Parts: structure tokens; sequence; C-alpha cells
């Protein structure tokens, strides 16, 4: 048993309509670096996220 | 007229489809103006719009 709260997902969507994968844009700073990029992979540098 | 979302309802009137003119399409809420063409991408039986 698990609970829900309001937070935001990143999620992408295959070509065939599907899910494959979701990003929690609060769990660590890379993922929401990457939420703010709204991509899955960064490139090196710096990034004014939050 | 209960304060809920109601159950009964009478039923709403169709039309024949029609194919490569500009018509205002009324496709379960959603009201607009565009052209319907078949289309060859794969949806999930679960989805209905785009
Ligand atoms: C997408 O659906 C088609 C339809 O059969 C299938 O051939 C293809 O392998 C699917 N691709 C993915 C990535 O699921």
């Amino acid at each position: 048993v698990g609970y829900l709260q309001p937070r935001t997902f990143l999620l992408k969507y295959n070509e065939n309509g599907t899910i494959t994968d979701a990003v929690d844009c609060a769990l660590d700073p890379l993922s929401e670096t990457k939420c703010t990029l709204k991509s899955f992979t960064v490139e090196k540098g710096i990034y004014q996220t939050s | 007229l209960l304060h809920a979302p109601a159950t009964v309802c009478g039923p709403k009137k169709s039309t024949n489809l029609v194919k490569n003119k500009c018509v205002n399409f009324n496709f379960n809420g959603l009201k607009g103006t565009g052209v319907l063409t078949e289309s060859n991408k794969k949806f999930l039986p679960f989805q209905q719009f785009g």
C-alpha cells in the first residue's frame, strides 16, 4: 500500500503510443535538470535549474 | 438535477462521414474546424483522440 501526492513526472511516449519511461522531477537534482530541459539525456554544462 | 455527473441522458444525433472537406467536427466534446482523412498510425484500444 502506497500513497499519492501532487508532484510532477516527465514521461515520454513511444512511437507506437505507449509509455516506456518516466522521470521523477523532485527525486535527485539530475532528474530535475532532465525535467527542466524536457529531455532524458543532458550534455555537459551548467544548468540553472531551480 | 442532483450535484453529480448524470447517467441518464438522450441519444445525441450523429452524421455520416465525409472525406477531404473543411467541416465543423464534433467528436465527443471536440468542437473545432478541420478536414478528415484516413491515417496509418496505430493506436491502443483505450485511446480516443490524439
Ligand atoms: C510497434 O508496433 C508494430 C506493429 O506490429 C510492431 O511491429 C513494432 O515492433 C512495435 N514497436 C515497438 C517499439 O513496440
